[PDB]
């Protein structure tokens, strides 16, 4: 059954692009480019290392990243 | 004027195939309507509809003055009511310039079209940009497909970054419910819960478009294809008419 | 090292599922390969080949600094010896500089990569022609339908206008010969007397394609599939040895 | 009432200390070495700049930290 | 032979008048008993045993044979079964040596001293550490602050990190029922839940242990002294009979 | 630059309560100051400036060239014109290097700081040692009690024994002068007949300083308190202003 393996490697993409025109423009890019260089001193691919951006009811927000090591 | 744009981000889904059978049927209607090819430098609308060899002068050439309006549309003999701009011919990115495709919409709502279906070519760069921008509504052709159902997403993210707001619908094509039961297409509730947007229509898979663009003659003519049948449908729901879903059970 | 571009003007005939198989393919004969994705803002490569979230790197990161080659590089955690440089997801066509992609290209060379697999865009604009400038060899991907036959002779008049000139290559994808003895689709032979090129390969329209994509697997990799040993026929002719062509008699 | 706020502040440290046991003597080093360091790009000081450690029944860790942005 | 360590971290707390008041408490009881300074060049213990002027040789003294166990050791002339080794006087951070004080502590197991009270001194470093490495239980003396309570967190980091583990305890000292309860010091449960381990003592602020050490004579022997009463309560645990702490209400 | 160590010997007695009073105190009359926390292994000056929680890097950190002094340094966000270098966390006596210590004070001077207070740890080892060093000046905090008396003197000992002399001064804190006059407690003049120094100051006992540690707040922070009033004397005192000592009678 492919059509449910579809659905949701489809899902966490859109999810993926309903999520870039939340960040800005730097947030997202300096991330990139600090959080994957910690694997000269650490070393994993994702492999999830989730990121997750969330809000509070007083102009906040709330950028979480998940690290889950094996 | 409604000025219907028919887009989808990824290439050889069917744009082509809906803007000739949808330009056809809301003809058929009575209603006035030309489909314009918005493509940079690669000729398909002209293919379909038939008409690739009345082609004298294209939408470039009225844009840059070098002919009327009258001079590039081309009068489909077999259907009333209808009429095609065709695309240029040149490698040429510019050309269709954004004072210059409002100046052919403008004499073309002054000529009393009611529709005006602009077949917007693949991607999300130039010509695709060009076809939108003026739209009062968009058709996002999609299949029940991975790279298809992404690329359909992108464009959505393009159609929204301009906040009376686009009215945007899906066209999902070359579905396939047998299929969808055996697990391997996604269903027209997956595709739905994913691009959020309203159904406008459902073309089933028909071995009777290969036959009808091998005779330059939109599917919507053959009163026996279910292709057909699906996009006259589509165009009784363009003109507010509710019709429940065919061919999405098999 | 041989540099081959899989290009076809006409938008959703097989490229990307092409490219994807022939590396595969010529990687699982242990020859060490890249396939790059060329498009501009659409990442459809990635997605065939399942290495959609391990993207971190893309091409145009590489060609402006902000990545090496060994950053950008996946390499695919199923099929030794292959490699997968995706493309970049701006809107801006500048980025993929001539210079750029050939600085690329040479450190590629460098790191003993004997094929360099380019997947094309559609179009003839910016990124097709990027992806054939520097090839050895082109693989003009094709459908027995009239849109698609119009659209790769127009890129073969692009490939034709120093040095050994580009080998072309004709592959025509989603053949049925079913369809052909009834005659609803152009038989291969009315192909190749239209586009004067030499066969490289048949694929059948198969349903092991769709299954292939939703699992992000190149369908070389599904042993049952048609489709999967019609490319690795492709592999074996690009490699030098001649092979029957299969699939194209029911 | 002030021996409410010290008890507060105590908790806050002690299962800080508490907490330093339970991981290695490098993980620590480089988050300070390089979270702190995105200061230059974006410049915010903790502000709790939260950071907790998971694990799962089979072996595995989740270093996860929050960036609660004002 | 049960060695003690009363230790704590932080300064100032209350190990120097608890290893005095609790080491004369358990001489009282009958139990022959020696309370041993083991702080580096800072002699607090003599002073407040009384006994400053008696010191002819110290615990470095007995460790580098420049005297005798007999020699050094101070016979209490106040408390029958009680003795006191007094610390050194030198800025050496070596001096103490982990085989020289193991040799001086079976020597005292062999002169038949049921209890061999360590009173270390503040910090983490070279005398605290010597002082909690042979004992088989630690007082972990502690005031309702917070930079005690944070110092003693570290020590008990220490104390954690073959056989029977150190049994540890804790002595809140300088407590005051009605500062809690106006909201101003931290209770005693609030203490326990931060550090968790038993409490075996409290002892409450009292104006008879600043006249105790002017005197140099160990509070416990103050019959009307409260701080007096809660060492003689702490000796009882000690020895392993429960008593109600007292002095925790108002 | 003033370089003020803040010393005693005896654990307990104030230093820390002292080194924030009166760093604050001078930055409230605009001297730019800072104070920096010379303890191995125990924070407790962060604890009671109230940024335990704002500390990244440390004393050592700033060493040993893992951090810039601008890193390490925490800008009081209370007071304008203070600064705090936090103590390190290892139980490592060394660290604090005589060369490395020197390199940071130069460095304080030339980022025109005006005071440089050293919070000097207890004991009269390394830490210590390492913090009258440099001083310039020396403030020998002692409370009126036996153990406090005669380890200060230990500590004018070792200050003297380096024959511009470090200029000395004794904070008498934790001061109460009924129990003084009750016959209880040595008095500030049988206190200077034995270290016989210039008085800088007198704290008395105050129920404000329990309750600004809780919070974190320095006590000079609180208005109402006698003890912060005291220390805001103490720091009219060192800024030149003679001040007649207040809290003396009862
Ligand atoms: N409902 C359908 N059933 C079968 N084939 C279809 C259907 N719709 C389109 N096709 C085929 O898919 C291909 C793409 O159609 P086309 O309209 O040219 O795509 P596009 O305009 O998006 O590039 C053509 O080869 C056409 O025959
Ligand atoms: N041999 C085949 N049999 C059946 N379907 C196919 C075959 N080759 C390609 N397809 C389908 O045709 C569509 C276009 O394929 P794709 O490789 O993405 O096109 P392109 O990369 O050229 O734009 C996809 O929906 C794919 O599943
Ligand atoms: N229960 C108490 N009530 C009042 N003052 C006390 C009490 N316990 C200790 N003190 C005072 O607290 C200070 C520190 O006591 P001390 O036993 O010398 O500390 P340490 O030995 O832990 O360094 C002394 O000034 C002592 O008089
Ligand atoms: N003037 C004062 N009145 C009452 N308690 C005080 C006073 N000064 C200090 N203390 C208390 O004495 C203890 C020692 O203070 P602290 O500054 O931590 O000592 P040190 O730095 O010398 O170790 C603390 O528990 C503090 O609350």
């Amino acid at each position: 059954n492919t059509a449910n393996i579809a659905k949701e490697r489809l899902q966490n993409i859109v999810a993926e692009r309903r999520r870039s025109d939340a960040e800005p423009h730097y947030l997202p890019q300096l991330r990139k480019d600090i959080l994957e260089v910690i694997c000269k001193y650490v070393q994993i691919d994702p492999e999830m290392v989730t990121v997750q951006l969330e809000q509070k009811d007083g102009d906040i927000s709330i950028l979480e990243l998940n690290v889950t090591l094996p | 004027a409604r000025i219907i744009v028919v887009t989808s981000g990824k290439g050889g889904v069917g744009k082509t195939t809906s803007s000739a059978a949808i330009a056809t049927g809301l003809a058929q209607k009575g209603k006035k309507t030309v489909v314009i090819d918005f493509a940079i430098g690669l000729r398909n609308l002209d293919l379909i509809m038939g008409c690739e060899r009345r082609v004298v002068y294209d939408f470039v050439n009225v844009i840059q003055g070098d002919a009327t309006l009258n001079q590039a549309l081309i009068k489909d003999k077999r259907t009333e009511n209808l009429y095609i701009l065709p695309a240029s011919q040149t490698r040429d990115k510019d050309a269709l310039t954004r004072e210059g495709v409002a100046k052919v919409l403008d004499d073309l709502k002054a000529m009393d079209f009611e529709f005006i279906v602009c077949d917007s070519p693949a991607g999300i760069e130039t010509g695709a940009l060009m076809a939108l921008y003026f739209a009062d509504e968009a058709i996002i052709t999609t299949n029940p497909e991975v790279s298809s159902v992404r690329d359909s997403d992108r464009i959505l993210g393009i159609l929204a970054s301009k906040s009376e707001p686009i009215k945007e619908h899906l066209l999902l094509t070359r579905y396939n419910p047998g299929r969808v039961s055996r697990g391997d297409m996604l269903s027209m509730e997956d595709v739905l819960e994913i691009l959020r947007i309203k159904l406008v229509g459902v073309i089933p898979e028909d071995q009777s478009v290969l036959r009808a663009s091998n005779q330059g003659e939109p599917v919507i003519l053959d009163i026996n294809a279910d292709a057909g049948k699906a996009y006259a449908d589509t165009v009784e729901r363009l003109l507010g008419e509710e019709r429940p879903f065919r061919f999405i059970e098999e």
